[PDB]
């Protein structure tokens, strides 16, 4: 008989999220070692540019 | 972060204030950047230009159905941006 | 090299900046068309 709308509706905006203390590299030969330092749960990925 | 000041019961479409000018942001370029009110912070009482970047008083604004200070947020794009104004209500 | 052109007087000396992956520098450079060889004894960097 009729449609009623569905309101609040997902719209895109802007929110920050944080950034984690940036690592020390101590750097040796043909590898790094990451100093990683994170009070809460942070994701890591690396991969080889070949 | 911003601070702005309206009067009790004040008429409607009545200026508020320029966020595009205290912001410095360029006045040619607000469609540009989509200059946008956040879903967050949305404010029944108030409605800014998207053209010109004005706030405006959008409905009639009364302390009994407010009670304080009224909460908005912008967002712009390239770069992503997100700014704060907050009003004050005299009696 | 680092650089491509250089401005020559008519006597003198020029200095260029080069990068290499040999553990030796013998190469010809071109000075205006002329060709030269360079001999030299590179040393491993100490950066990792």
């Amino acid at each position: 008989q009729g449609k009623l709308h569905i309101p609040f509706r997902l719209t895109p905006t802007v929110c920050p999220v944080p950034l984690a203390h940036t690592p020390t590299v101590m750097k040796w030969f043909k590898g790094i070692t990451l100093h990683l330092t994170a009070t809460r749960p942070t994701l890591l990925t690396t991969r080889k540019l070949g | 972060q911003l601070h702005y000041t309206v009067q009790e019961e004040q008429e409607h479409g009545t200026f508020v204030g320029n966020i595009a000018e205290d912001l410095g942001l360029d006045i040619t370029k607000l469609s540009a950047r989509r200059f946008q009110t956040a879903p967050n912070s949305r404010s029944p009482y108030l409605e800014l230009n998207l053209e010109t970047g004005v706030l405006y008083v959008n409905e009639k604004i009364d302390r009994e159905q407010i009670c304080c200070l009224l909460h908005l947020e912008v967002f712009l794009e390239n770069p992503l941006e997100l700014f704060r104004v907050e009003i004050e209500v005299l009696d | 090299l680092k650089e491509a052109t250089t401005h020559v007087t008519a006597v003198g000396s020029i200095t260029l900046h080069f990068s290499t992956s040999s553990p030796q520098a013998n190469f010809i450079v071109s000075l205006c068309g002329k060709k030269s060889t360079c001999n030299a004894e590179c040393k491993p960097p100490a950066d990792h």
